[PDB]
RNA sequence: UUAACCAUUGAGGCCUAAAAGCAGCCACCAAUAAAGAAAGCGUUCACUCAACAUAAAAAUUCCAUAAUUUA
């Protein structure tokens, strides 16, 4: 029995203590205000893939795209641009209706074409203005 | 804290919830039961701690919102468990779909039980002194547990 | 659900629930399931009225509704 | 229901493959204006007028260059319904290339 | 005929109204880009190395 | 209900549960799967 | 230590009218933020996973009695 006996002879949790202590994406964001004079977000309304791409592509065909970007990478820029008031408004699926020309009215009709889309507001002219604002404007 | 009123319109109205409170004893503690220094002092009678973490009704609260730390959440879910089983949250019963009576049979008293009365078969053989067979009493899970006794606890009787 | 109406202020503070939740309802697929609604998005706190043939006017208002709340309670409501 | 069938414009026989969806859930304009004996895409549901495969038009081609390859490409954006609208020009003669290197 | 191809533009005109009368080239001729091909600073070597990353797992997901 | 020293999924839908101090996978999809420890 | 999430044409041709990611056989690509002539599926041609986007992860009859914390 001595031999087993001779076998079984022979402070601060991490938890607790504390824990130690885009780039490319960025120029995109930077790139469609840029380029497009006018942003108008409105909701991404989860669109079928093959109904989303007409619209895109219908657009297209008017020279008007559609772009889309996460909201947490694009915090930063729209809080010190031109644009300022779409902050809360980008929160959750989102879209943008970009173009060259002030075609506020006929964004409306195109966005008129599926009934259930709603607009949010955006910048037309880039004048930041609100829906209300804008049917004001684009009659 | 915000809760539903129907009348048909129902709304959901925030009201003012306790306050925490201020200046834990340790400063920084990434837990919160480590920031009260509680981390290895609580035990299942504790009911006063453990009620903190308890729905109305004696389910338990989400990690999330408690803070706890997956250590401590599984801990104070177990000595939560034990509370009930000795009938030390009386005001916690599960809540009756219809008023059904309880079963009324007599509760037995029972404490530092690891698992459900129901899910227990009775050992028949007990098993000779040397091979004799163990009752678990207490959980594995608080080994870490200050011991104030001359020897370790002895979880299984 | 004979007509279901959903109004939310965006130039206003608006809650992100309804808006989320609005856009369930803003959906074809939706729109074809509960056929016999006719969904109307009203844009101007955000107040959202569902309308039965029954006559049960149920008004759901997102200032602190969660969106889980206003599901469930547009789930149990087409039960009847 | 969108259903994907289609006849050369020469035929005028719906054929085998409009039926069976029918069967399963429970033209004319073609054979006019484009020239005939040529296969295109269509979306009945609602028949619309549809521009000619390529791949078969790359196939009559072949029987079974540069400038064909890219003359077809300018004119392909003609179609709604088809999805063919992108205006960047590369990515319809790369496609056509793509599907020319892989048939015969 | 090949020669009639290149000389006639079939694609221009494919209406009964016409008879196949007759950046835009500088667009690439080669065969599919492989990532040796693709510049490793380019979108397109990092978007079909992805495709080369689902390539793997969709042999694997074929044969289940 | 076949009882097997190891317990393993047969499908997606399968899920695990803890019943009467035994493990269990039941499915809702197809009965043949329900098994016990 | 397991999660709900989204899913783009020139119909690639080929013997299977003709094969759309595809019965089938050879190629296996093109754009795209990001997609395999696809994982299954769908389909005699023509629901979705991967991508992108993603909250998380053995035989007569058991057999001392009992007991979780006083240094
Ligand atoms: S009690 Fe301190 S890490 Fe949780
Ligand atoms: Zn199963």
């Amino acid at each position: 029995f001595q031999r087993q006996k001779l076998m079984a002879i022979t402070a601060i949790n991490p938890r607790c203590l504390p824990p130690p202590p885009v780039r490319l994406l960025r120029q995109d964001i930077v790139a469609v205000f840029r380029d497009n004079r006018m942003i108008a977000v409105c909701q991404n309304v989860a669109l079928s893939a093959e109904d989303k791409l007409l619209l895109r592509h219908q657009l297209r065909k008017h020279k008007i795209f559609i772009k889309v970007f996460p909201s947490q990478v694009l915090k930063p820029f729209l809080e010190n641009s031109k644009y300022r008031n779409l902050l809360p408004l980008f929160v959750g699926h989102n879209l943008l209706l970009v173009s060259e020309e002030p075609k506020v009215k006929e964004m409306v009709r195109v966005l008129k074409s599926v009934p259930f889309l709603p607009l949010l507001g955006g910048c037309v002219d880039d004048t930041i203005l609100s829906r209300q604002g804008l049917v004001d404007y684009a009659k | 804290l915000r809760e539903v009123v129907k009348i048909t319109v129902i709304e959901g109205r925030i009201t003012e919830t306790p306050k925490a409170t201020p200046d834990p004893p340790n400063p920084s503690g990434q837990c919160p039961i480590c920031r009260w220094n509680l981390k290895h002092k609580y035990t299942y009678e504790d009911v006063l701690l453990l009620s903190q973490f308890i729905r109305p009704y004696g389910g338990m609260l989400p990690r999330r919102v408690t803070g706890l730390c997956r250590e401590e959440h599984r801990k104070i879910e177990e000595c939560v468990k034990m509370a009930h089983r000795a009938g030390l949250l009386p005001n916690h019963r599960p809540q009756l779909p219809e008023g059904c009576l309880p079963k009324d049979k007599p509760k037995l008293n029972r404490y530092l039980t690891r698992w459900a009365p129901k899910s227990v078969k009775p050992i028949y053989k007990k098993g000779h002194r040397w091979n004799k067979v163990g009752m678990a009493v207490g959980s594995p899970l608080l080994k870490d547990n200050v011991c104030y006794s001359r020897r370790p606890l002895k979880m299984m009787h | 659900v004979k007509l279901v109406r959903v109004q939310f202020c965006p130039f206003e503070k608006n809650v992100e629930s309804t808006r989320t939740f609005l856009q369930t309802v803003s959906s074809e697929k939706v729109r074809a399931t509960n056929l016999n609604c006719s969904v109307i998005a009203d844009v101007r706190e955000p107040c959202v009225d569902v309308l039965f043939g029954d006559g049960y006017r149920l008004i759901m208002r997102g200032a602190h509704l969660t969106t889980q709340e206003m599901l469930s309670a547009l789930a149990s409501h087409i039960r009847d | 229901g969108v259903i994907r069938s289609i006849v050369r414009a020469g035929q005028a026989i719906p054929g085998p493959p409009l039926g069976p969806i029918l069967g399963q859930r429970g033209f004319n304009e073609k054979t006019k204006d484009i020239k005939e004996g040529i296969p295109l895409p269509t979306k009945i549901f609602e028949l619309k007028i549809g521009q000619p495969t390529v791949s078969y038009f790359l196939k009559a081609a072949a029987g079974i260059s540069l400038k064909h390859v890219y003359e077809i490409a300018c004119v392909k954006a003609k179609d709604d319904a088809f999805a063919m609208q992108d205006v960047p020009l590369s990515s319809v003669v790369r496609s056509i290339i793509g599907s020319a290197r892989s048939l015969g | 005929d090949p020669t009639q191809l290149t000389t006639h533009a079939m694609g221009v005109n494919i209406y009964k109204e016409g008879q196949d009368v007759a950046w835009l080239f500088q667009v690439n001729l080669g065969p599919p880009k492989k990532l040796e091909e693709l510049e490793p600073e380019s979108r397109e070597y990092w978007r079909l190395l992805r495709k080369q990353n689902i390539w793997r797992h969709n042999r694997l997901s074929k044969n289940k | 209900f076949k009882t097997k020293g190891v317990i393993k999924k047969r499908c997606k839908d399968c899920y695990k549960v803890k019943r009467r101090g035994r493990w269990f996978i039941l499915c809702k999809t197809n009965p043949k799967h329900k098994q016990r420890q």
